[PDB]
């Protein structure tokens, strides 16, 4: 039940409710306060689907869909079949997701660490509460939230964008790809670096950092370094995911219509609106 | 407030550092060059050397003729008019071949035969730019793992420039070269084969893609929490454990139950990285040529 | 059909490869262990791996995972409860002893090196010519701990060479001896150097290096285990 190296951290402290109440582990898992919330909220969340998807009619885990409240209801509450469980088990999700934050806040004042972790990750709530929560209030309805299932999330998602054509054209979804695909790119290179260092050709020592500075600067003239790397992914992926809780946070409240109609407004400048020839006269 | 390790405090410059030697021809390597602090609030200050060698100049001068080639094009569309160029920047497009003319190199320069030229020097750009991952690794004694990584992204660039087009019997099925169009292009490849979210190499290249993000975020944000014990020095971690590698396993088996290593996260962010492209380039590669219809394939499984 | 294949496949392939990731990332801190440091009865579903070795630069030797593990030094901490799962009571000061957040591991007792065999850290006099490039330099500045009390000034920075980053502040006490802070765990402020980790009287209690010019890595890990450590256990004489 224990790693090897693993009994001389698990002291008392750090908890920031109930002071020694839930200070303690089940196997691997440590608990706290927050463990206890994670466990009701999840718990809950998951019953309120089992009983969603006996008022669906189904069991199957590709059909079950627990959808919001239609449009007509704006923001205010369903009958539990018509969209009452939806707005339940979003709160119950919404629970779960915080009291993991904040349990991951007691691990680290315990292990003596940085809060950088849950801090990244309240960047993915974040995302999810724009589109459950900030995108639907503004816009004045809990049915413009996505549904709860596997296959309806993206008929959700598909719908939603052909809704204001290609949604490729959203320049804040442009940037956030762009994130996206750069943040897989490094991935790879320093997962590959670390790893061609770590294990060289046979026979050969390891490599050093040095070593690792030295392949990235002969093969593209300049290498961010071993802390930098790590700025980088992080920096990357939460901008990626920034960039894409922005994308939608405007969409069908500031911009509603096409958005390639968005990029006229660079051809309509008046230095050059009226030039023929081109793809735009 | 305390110190969050996003940014240095203190900048601190020595010699300008010229790298292990190893194998590498040393007469190959340029000086170096500037030094920037800007840069270093965040990474290394330091710019430069860089390999040239023979292979690097191809690649190079290959990557300028297709990027200058689809320039040429750009400009002959905006009819030479520097103003129409920046106005419709992106919306020029050079574009494949017609169907008719097959896999034929005999299309006219003005209705494909320049898109050829321009996938030419992109091909000899890229493949002699992997040559060049693999080479700077073994000069340096180290394993191939860039390459094999830079393999799995060509995948993909390969089945949808070269391997997908052959199989399907014309250069018209490949992507144009813009930005504006190559979007138009990827939104009609869904459309018309029945939409792309069915196709199951598809999900699992989002699920990998969203996955990539998810782990750099988690690592990226674990090695700074535990940079306060020399965490990012993770080659000397695996040789010799420390406090930050401890910390760093237990926040996550805690949290989640499990935890890697500094070696073993490595392996996992490569993995999770690669599978991206490598399931992306099978479900492109099957779109067209085994499958015609995504949501059709899927109402029968098989 | 190929694309059900393909599909069926791949999900193997993944099967197997989800093995492997796991098995690779079970090359350090397995066996599990009771609290007491016997084997576990209950090792879970996946088997140790076969065996690497890693050949060490500059004749420093191997290392082969997995192999056996302890801790090689002494934990004192004792149960607070009479059945598995619950925290371990420091048994003298924490802080001290270095367990909970104060921990270190016995990592080598020899410095890093660099790919060339010099120590890959130094103080910043000894490295020809490193100096300062950007930033309020913090040489010279009084070091101020959670107490808002003077602890003593910095004389000077610890870099490292190859990868030219400051590392350390070598800190001066009131009696004349010095002690390494990790430069994450400060903040340079423009008229003192700022340490929330640490009250002004546990300065004196960080862990001394031997030799004046280098760091061992296991001086490293008390050095910032030690520091750490405040955090919570100088909580105390910390101080809105
Ligand atoms: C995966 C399915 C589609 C596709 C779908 C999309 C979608 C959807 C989006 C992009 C976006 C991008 N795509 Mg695309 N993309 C495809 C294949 C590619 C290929 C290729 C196969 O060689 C290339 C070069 C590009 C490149 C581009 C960039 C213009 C842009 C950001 C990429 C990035 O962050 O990379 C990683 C970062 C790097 C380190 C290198 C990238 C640097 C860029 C600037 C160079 C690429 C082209 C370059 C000539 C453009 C210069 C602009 C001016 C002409 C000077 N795409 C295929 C056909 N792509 C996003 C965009 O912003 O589009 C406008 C976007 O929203
Ligand atoms: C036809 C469809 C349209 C489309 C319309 C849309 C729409 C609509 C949306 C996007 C959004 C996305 N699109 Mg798009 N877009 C399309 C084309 C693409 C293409 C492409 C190559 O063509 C790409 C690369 C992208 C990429 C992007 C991303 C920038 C973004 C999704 C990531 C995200 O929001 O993360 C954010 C991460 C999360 C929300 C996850 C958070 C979850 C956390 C908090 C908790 C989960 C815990 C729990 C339940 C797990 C279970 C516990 C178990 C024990 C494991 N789109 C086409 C043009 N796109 C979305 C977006 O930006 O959303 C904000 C969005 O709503
Ligand atoms: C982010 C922008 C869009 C959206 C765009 C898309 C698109 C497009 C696709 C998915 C796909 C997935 N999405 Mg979605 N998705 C959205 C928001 C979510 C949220 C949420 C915010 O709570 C969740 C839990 C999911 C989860 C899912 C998975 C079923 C599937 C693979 C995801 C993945 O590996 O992620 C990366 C994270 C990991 C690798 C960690 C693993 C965690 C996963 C496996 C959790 C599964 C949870 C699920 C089975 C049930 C959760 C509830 C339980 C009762 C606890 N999506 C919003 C609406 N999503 C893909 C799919 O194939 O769907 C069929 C796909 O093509
Ligand atoms: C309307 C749009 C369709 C759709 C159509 C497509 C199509 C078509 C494709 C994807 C593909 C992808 N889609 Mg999709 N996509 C849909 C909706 C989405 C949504 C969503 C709704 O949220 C998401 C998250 C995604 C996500 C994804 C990615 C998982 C995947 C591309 C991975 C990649 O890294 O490629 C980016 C990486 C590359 C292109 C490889 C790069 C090649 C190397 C060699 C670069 C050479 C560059 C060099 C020469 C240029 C140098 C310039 C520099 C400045 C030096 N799609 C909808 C349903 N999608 C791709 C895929 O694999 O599908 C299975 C793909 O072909
Ligand atoms: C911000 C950058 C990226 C990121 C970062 C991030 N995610 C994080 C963290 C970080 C740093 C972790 O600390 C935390 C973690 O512990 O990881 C292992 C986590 C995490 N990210 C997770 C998932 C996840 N992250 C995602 C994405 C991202 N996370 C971003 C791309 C996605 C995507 C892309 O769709 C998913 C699916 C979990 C593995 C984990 C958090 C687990 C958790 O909160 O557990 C507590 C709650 C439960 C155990 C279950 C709750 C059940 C609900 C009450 C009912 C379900 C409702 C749900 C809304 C229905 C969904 C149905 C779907 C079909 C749509
Ligand atoms: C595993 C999946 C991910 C991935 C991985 C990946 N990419 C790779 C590799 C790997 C591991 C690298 O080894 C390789 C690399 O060298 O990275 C640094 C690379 C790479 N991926 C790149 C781009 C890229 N990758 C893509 C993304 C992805 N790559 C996936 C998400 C994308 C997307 C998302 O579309 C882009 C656009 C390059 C940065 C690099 C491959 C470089 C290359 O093939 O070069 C060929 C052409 C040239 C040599 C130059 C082209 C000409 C330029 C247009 C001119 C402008 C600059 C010029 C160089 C200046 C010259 C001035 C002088 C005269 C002074
Ligand atoms: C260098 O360092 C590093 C390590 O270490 C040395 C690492 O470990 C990791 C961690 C990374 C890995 C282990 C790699 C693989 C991780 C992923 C691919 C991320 C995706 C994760 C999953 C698919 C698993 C998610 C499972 C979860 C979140 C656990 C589910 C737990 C429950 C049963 C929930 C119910 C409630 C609980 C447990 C709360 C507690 C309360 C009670 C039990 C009461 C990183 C990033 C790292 O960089
Ligand atoms: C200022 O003006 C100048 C002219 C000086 C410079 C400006 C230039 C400009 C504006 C350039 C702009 C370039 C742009 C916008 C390019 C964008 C390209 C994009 C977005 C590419 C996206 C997809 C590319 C793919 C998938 C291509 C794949 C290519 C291959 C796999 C190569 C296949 C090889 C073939 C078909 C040739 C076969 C030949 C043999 C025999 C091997
Ligand atoms: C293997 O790890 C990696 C580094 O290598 C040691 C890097 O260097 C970079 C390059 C990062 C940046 C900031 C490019 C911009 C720099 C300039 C010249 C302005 C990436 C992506 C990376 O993955
Ligand atoms: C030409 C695209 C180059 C790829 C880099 C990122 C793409 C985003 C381009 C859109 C710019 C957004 N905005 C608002 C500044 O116009
Ligand atoms: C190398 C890291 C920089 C990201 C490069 C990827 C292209 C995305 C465009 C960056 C635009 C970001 N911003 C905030 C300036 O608009
Ligand atoms: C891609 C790297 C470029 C990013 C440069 C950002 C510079 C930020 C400088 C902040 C300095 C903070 N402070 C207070 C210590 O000076
Ligand atoms: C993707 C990053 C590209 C960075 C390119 C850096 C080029 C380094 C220039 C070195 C030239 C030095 N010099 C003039 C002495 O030869
Ligand atoms: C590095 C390995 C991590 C494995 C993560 C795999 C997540 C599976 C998500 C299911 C995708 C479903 N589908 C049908 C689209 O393939
Ligand atoms: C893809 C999501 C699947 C959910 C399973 C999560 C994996 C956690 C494995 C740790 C199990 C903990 N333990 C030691 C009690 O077995
Ligand atoms: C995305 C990959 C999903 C697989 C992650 C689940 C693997 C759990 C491994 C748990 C084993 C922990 N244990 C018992 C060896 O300590
Ligand atoms: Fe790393």
């Amino acid at each position: 039940a224990l790693l090897s190296f693993e009994r001389k951290y698990r002291v008392p402290g750090g908890t920031l409710v109930g002071g020694n109440l839930f200070d303690f582990w089940v196997g691997p898992f440590y608990v706290g306060f927050f463990g206890v919330a994670t466990f009701f909220f999840a718990a809950l969340g998951i019953i309120l689907i089992a009983w969603s998807a006996v008022l669906q009619g189904t069991w199957n885990p590709q059909l079950i869909s627990v959808y919001p409240p239609a449009l007509e209801y704006g923001l205010g509450g369903a009958p539990l079949a018509k969209g009452g469980l939806w707005q339940i088990i979003t709160i119950c999700a919404t629970g779960a997701f915080v009291s993991w934050a904040l349990r991951e806040v007691e691990i680290c004042r315990k292990l003596g660490i940085g809060y950088h972790i849950p801090f990244a990750f309240a960047f993915a709530i974040l995302a999810y509460l724009t589109l459950v929560l900030f995108r639907p209030v503004m816009m004045g309805a809990w049915g413009y939230a996505f549904p709860y299932g596997i296959w309806t999330h993206l008929d959700w998602v598909s719908n939603t964008g052909y809704t204001y054509g290609n949604f490729h054209y959203n320049p804040a979804h442009m940037i956030a790809i762009s994130f996206f695909f750069t943040n897989a790119l490094a991935l790879a290179l320093h997962g590959a670096l670390v790893l061609s260092a770590a294990n060289p050709e046979k026979g050969k020592e390891m490599r050093t950092p040095d070593h690792e500075d030295t392949f990235f600067r002969d093969l593209v003239g300049y290498s961010i370094g071993t802390l930098g790397i790590h700025r980088l992914g992080l920096l990357l992926s939460l901008s990626a995911v920034f960039f894409s809780a922005l994308c939608m946070i405007i969409t069908g409240t500031i911009w509603f219509d096409q958005w390639v109609d968005w990029w006229q407004w660079w051809v309509k400048l008046p230095w050059w609106a009226n030039i023929p020839g081109g793809i735009n006269g | 407030a305390e110190y969050q390790n996003i940014f240095s405090q203190v900048q601190v410059r020595g010699p300008a550092d010229l790298g292990m030697t190893e194998d590498v021809n040393l007469a190959n390597r340029s000086g170096v060059g500037p030094f920037s602090t800007l840069l270093g609030w965040f990474g290394n200050a330091q710019l430069g050397p860089i390999y040239l060698g023979s292979l690097g100049v191809l690649s190079l001068f290959s990557g300028l003729m297709w990027f200058f080639t689809i320039g040429i094009w750009f400009w002959y569309q905006a009819g030479w008019n520097p103003a129409v160029f920046l106005r419709d920047l992106f919306f020029f497009s050079l574009e494949p071949p017609a169907p008719e003319y097959g896999l034929s190199f005999a299309a006219p320069l003005k209705e494909g035969g320049l898109w050829l030229i321009a996938s030419f020097f992109m091909f000899v750009a890229v493949w002699s730019w992997w040559g060049r991952t693999y080479l700077r690794a073994q000069a340096l004694g180290m394993g191939k793992h860039t390459a094999w990584a830079f393999l799995s992204a060509i995948w993909l660039w390969m089945v949808l420039g070269f391997i997908r087009p052959i199989l399907m019997g014309s250069w018209s099925e490949a992507v144009p070269y813009g930005i504006f169009s190559h979007l138009d292009w990827t939104n009609n490849f869904s459309l018309v084969h029945g939409n792309l979210f069915y196709n199951p190499f598809h999900g699992l290249s989002i699920a990998f893609l969203y996955g990539s993000a998810l782990l750099f975020a988690m690592h990226g944000a674990t090695i700074l929490a535990v940079s306060r014990f020399g965490g990012e020095r993770e080659l000397e971690q695996i040789a010799d454990r420390g406090t930050a590698a401890e910390r760093a396993a237990l926040f996550w088996r805690w949290t989640m139950g499990f935890n890697a290593t500094m070696e073993g996260i490595h392996r996992w962010a490569i993995w999770m990285a690669v599978l991206v492209t490598l399931t992306g380039g099978i479900g492109i590669l099957l779109s067209g040529t085994v499958v015609d219809n995504w949501y059709v394939w899927g109402q029968n499984h098989g | 059909d190929l694309a059900s294949l393909a599909i069926y496949s791949f999900w193997i392939f993944l099967a197997g490869l989800i093995y492997y990731l796991q098995t690779e990332n079970m090359r350090e801190g397995y066996p599990l262990e009771n609290e007491d440091g016997t084997p576990a009865a209950n090792q879970g579903p996946f088997p140790l791996p076969k065996p690497k070795t890693f050949i060490l630069p500059h004749g420093r030797g191997t290392l082969t995972v997995p192999g056996p593990e302890s801790e090689d030094r002494p934990i004192a901490l004792a149960r607070t409860a009479v059945s598995e799962g619950f925290p371990h009571a420091p048994t003298g000061d924490p802080m001290k002893d270095g367990v909970g957040p104060a921990s270190w591991v016995a990592r080598r007792d020899l410095p890093e090196l660099d790919g060339h065999g010099h120590n890959k850290i130094k103080p910043m006099k000894a490295a020809a010519g490193f100096h300062v490039s950007a930033g309020k330099n913090p040489i010279g500045l009084p070091v101020r701990g959670c107490d808002l009390e003077i602890a003593g000034k910095v004389v000077d920075i610890w870099v490292d060479i190859p990868e030219q980053m400051a590392r350390f502040l070598e800190v001066e006490l009131k009696d004349g001896s010095t002690r390494l802070l990790p430069m994450q765990m400060v903040k340079v402020q423009s008229n003192r150097v700022h340490v929330n980790a640490l009250s002004s009287d546990l300065f004196a209690g960080i862990p001394t290096i031997k030799s004046p010019t280098e760091v061992t890595l296991l001086e490293e890990d008390k050095i910032c285990g030690y520091v750490a450590g405040g955090l919570m256990y100088a909580a105390p004489k910390r101080k809105s």
